[PDB]
């Protein structure tokens, strides 16, 4: 071939291959900056996490450590705080003994420890609502970390004795007995309990406090059959005029009718089922409900009425977790280390062409 | 129906019979001691720096305890 | 080895260009290796940031989203069952029977709902609606059926037999020694007079007394003739006697009574005027208007209640604070769009390069 | 030979170039994908994580406010509770209603002796048990009630308690209760519910009390005493009982019934002839009358305990390994600062 | 003013006139029921696993009810 | 100590001597007023969109207050 054309065409090359390389250089610089700006933003993200996000997440984690402990405080300390409250409200002493002051399992524990009979232990065990209404509770030592208080339980000196609850009305010059209340066969005598506050009554069981009781001899019962008795002086209230009033009892009622006063009985479904002559009559609660004496109505029977209801629907808690799409992320990082692995391939293939 | 009602006209008094009695004649004093499940606090910074719930719940309890000590 | 004179200078020059262009491209390669190891370690890090967010910090944000759900519920349980939880408490505290009927056991809507359902007259229904405080203080509440998911108790209101009867209350003092002992509340039942002797069973509001007839005595209208004469022949007044001189005071609803007898020294002071009366031997009655004090010897009775220091416990509103976290996304989506403009224009340099080969 | 061999370089050196250019478009592609992934991770912290972290931040703030509500208003919320349960009037005056610091503050304002103030300021348990708290004005943002305390007209006067029993016709004095001296005469307190007693210090309300002459005390030595007409109860039949006094007990054994004064340590240590008797609680522990036992003393029982243990508040903070991370980002910057060194060299051999 | 006081030196006593009255002569009963707004335990973990607010708050309740179920007999 | 108990065969009664008295004869009345620390309800959004605790605590309160306001007449 021509040999100046081989130099002028060869020169054509060396130039088209220099202007070539000068473009590839602006390409690696263009990219050195895109990586340098992407690099700073990866540092602004790691820094938004380390200096902004992470710190809040730590305080939120601390504020829930607080909240969850204030509640686990009042929950685990549920009993001690209910005691300190009702000692506060009652300024030291409380009656009756609550189920915070003393749980039931413990009460029974105590009952089985008192110096009493297996038949007295058995009684109290069955009437706890009553053994409690008759027990006190008394603060002794209270320090920050512990609270000790004495509990005071009753002890019965006698059990299984006949009791009777005496009611009375006028009798016409009029006469009214004024020794109403409870009577109990104490050893050899009758024990009488004037105030109806010192006697609790469960079913056919009666617990009484012999502290403000008078002791009477058994003759006091002859009174029931005759006011004027040679053996015992009955307690009476004399009036020199006619007087009428009802005395509703446990199982029924009494009705003293004397003079121009009109006393009738009635039924809820039947109406006036009776009228009273001037006399001392007794009406059972099985038959009669109310009892008009003059214009003042007496209700011989508790009157059932409107039932009320209050409904509460379950409350729903919603917890919707957060989940990062991590696998599709790692597959693109995998793809990016692919473009790097093979990016270095082509440069190695290139360096071998330069021997 | 052990409980029964008897009515008298000679004294004009009704009477409930058939109860069985227990009569208090003494007391029985037991001593109950209840410990506090105290909270051992790891102090830290929270959402709102002005709200220290662990601390305040305790100061509120310590104080209720103090008000009781002053009744003796 | 060299052919002249076929431009020898131009051939020797190109032998130079090729040795420089060869070292040039060797260095160019070395840049593309560094930039590639650099992009390699950055990718690695952009990954450890995804693994910190996902394996470290997401476990904690979620543990929190659960803690906060548990909490919000335990509160909302103590909050929605607010009425129940109080009730079941005061049954625990009174061991199953509480008096009076608290505003937790029976609300006011419900109390008036129950009052219009009682078997009584428009006038009793109207009297109880206007003293709900007293009707409560006279009621009971007994727990009947307590199950885990529903509690049922029986409230117990009072029903009155008679209303708008005239009532009166007797205080008595020594007379020199006699002392009347039928002290207490009297009311008129049909025809007769009911006498409630314990101070416990009668509640007074305004001008209106509510008494329990459960343990009352029934007396003739002739006890009213006892206030005027103690030895009234139409009724035997129970009196309390003594063979010796006594002195005292007794504070009534609207004043007081001074029994001044013997060598004792009694007087009646007023807060502003001081002593306004010394007492001679006899039974005197002093108004709670004029007199605020009555002394009997060395003991001081108070005819009028004593106003005291006024106390105040001040409370300031609680201010809630939280901290919103806002991210600078716009400035960030720009420094990304510019990273992307660099790749677009870097690829254009390779495309210009290969457009030259050629 | 020359121009030929050189046209054989320009080929090899043109091949390594197409191989380099492909290496650059490889990286440029793998970096275009990294970039979008940093933008996808940013967009996660922004549109996803943040919105929950902010909702949680707010919810944490509602809870705090509610628990701080109950904590600051502790006292007022305890007060509206027992005004709700007791229906507007309460007794005693709780420590919520009046704090000890305030009760002493009031006891110093009251119109009384200094010896009164000091009595009341030592007996604050009794003083509260005798006071009422009455509700006067309740509004949404301020509840106002009235506290009502005892004012003691007299003090430091001698008191005594009277326990009685049958004497055998039988004679049982029915004047049991507390007596105190008053200016001149004596005041009697029948229903034992009016009298509060602490240590050796009686606190009696004189609303339903009975003014007696000083001679009601001779009744203790003689019933048929000619100075006072001793209130007495009579029975034409015989009776036997015991009444447990404060420092012992009285035992009335009469007729055929059998009484004895037992001991927890010794056993039955005495038997009772017909008559009135008195045993001290220093010597006897119980006292049988027929088939009914009376405990002269209180019976100390089994001690219960109820342990409890501490509650920690779990704190385990987050720590990001940033110093290592900032060193790697500084290394990526060192591979770029040097990559640019090489491209500057290459560009230098071409001018 | 309705209410007044009268004083008698003859008997040395004082009456307080001017009250209108209501004498309770019976009882009226009513049965009120109420239901539990029950919480369902949320199963999953919080910040501290050793802590079960929802569970404890129920056993706190259950046991109150139990302790009351033992007084009725 | 000071408290001694004396028995009397003649009347079959015992008498505790040694106590010192304090006879209530008047009332002292203070008017104690107590203010509320109130809670505004910050209005962002929480974890649970339904749960309105600040409003349910305020309304549980303004409710208790209305039952008492109704009690007095
Ligand atoms: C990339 O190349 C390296 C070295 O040969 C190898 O360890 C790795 O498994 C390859 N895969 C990727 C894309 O990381
Ligand atoms: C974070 O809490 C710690 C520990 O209570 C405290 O010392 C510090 O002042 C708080 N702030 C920082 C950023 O340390
Ligand atoms: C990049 O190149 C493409 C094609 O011309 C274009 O769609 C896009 O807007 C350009 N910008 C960037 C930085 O992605
Ligand atoms: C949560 O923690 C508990 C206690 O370690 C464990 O029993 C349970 O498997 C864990 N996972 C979940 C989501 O309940
Ligand atoms: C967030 O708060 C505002 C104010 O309650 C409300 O209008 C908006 O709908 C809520 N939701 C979001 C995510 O903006
Ligand atoms: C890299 O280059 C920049 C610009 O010259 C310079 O500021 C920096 O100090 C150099 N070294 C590093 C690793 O930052």
């Amino acid at each position: 071939g021509v040999a100046v054309s081989k130099v002028l065409h060869l020169e054509g090359e060396v130039n088209k291959i220099k202007s070539a390389l000068l473009s590839t250089n602006k390409a690696v610089v263009s990219l050195s900056n895109g990586v340098s700006v992407l690099t700073s933003k990866v540092l602004d993200l790691k820094n938004y996490i380390d200096k902004q996000l992470l710190p809040i997440v730590n305080k939120q984690s601390c504020s829930i450590s607080n909240i969850e402990t204030v509640i686990e405080f009042q929950q685990k300390n549920n009993r001690l705080l209910e005691i300190t409250r009702e000692f506060s409200v009652n300024a030291g002493v409380t009656t009756p003994v609550s189920t915070y002051m003393l749980t039931n399992s413990e009460l029974l524990s105590l009952i089985n420890d008192m110096p009493i009979t297996n038949d007295q232990k058995k009684l109290m065990s069955n009437n706890v609502q009553i053994v409690r209404q008759q027990s006190y509770s008394i603060m002794s030592i209270i320090k920050e970390e512990v609270l000790a208080y004495v509990v005071q339980l009753p002890l019965y000196g006698v059990i299984d004795t006949p009791c009777w609850k005496l009611h009375t009305s006028p009798l016409c010059i009029c006469l009214t007995r004024t020794d109403r209340g409870w009577y109990c066969d104490n050893a050899g005598s009758v024990s009488f309990f004037p105030q109806a506050e010192t006697c609790k009554v469960q079913s056919n069981r009666v617990f009484c406090d012999t502290m403000n009781s008078l002791t009477l001899p058994s003759e006091v019962n002859l009174c029931n059959v005759d006011i004027f008795n040679p053996k015992y002086d009955c307690k009476i209230m004399t009036s020199k005029t006619d007087v009428s009033s009802s005395v509703i009892t446990s199982l029924g009622a009494i009705v003293s009718c004397y003079g121009k006063t009109k006393c009738t009985a009635s039924n809820k479904n039947r109406g006036i089922i009776k009228t009273f002559s001037n006399g001392c009559d007794y009406v059972s609660n099985k038959g009669v409900d109310t009892v008009s004496v003059g214009n003042t109505l007496y209700y011989v029977n508790k009157q059932e009425g409107k039932s009320l209801y209050v409904k509460g629907e379950p409350i729903i808690n919603f917890y919707d977790p957060l989940v990062f799409p991590s696998d599709e992320f790692d597959a693109s990082i995998s793809q990016v280390n692919e473009k790097i692995n093979q990016s270095l391939a082509f440069i190695r293939k290139s360096d071998e062409l330069l021997g | 129906q052990n409980i029964t009602e008897e009515f008298y006209q000679s004294t004009c008094s009704a009477v409930s019979k058939g109860y069985l009695s227990a009569l208090r004649t003494g007391w029985y004093t037991s001593v109950i001691t209840i410990e506090l499940s105290n909270i051992k606090e790891n102090k830290c910074n929270g959402t709102d720096a002005k709200v220290k719930l662990i601390k305040q719940e305790l100061d509120k309890y310590k104080n209720a305890v103090t008000e009781l000590q002053l009744l003796m």
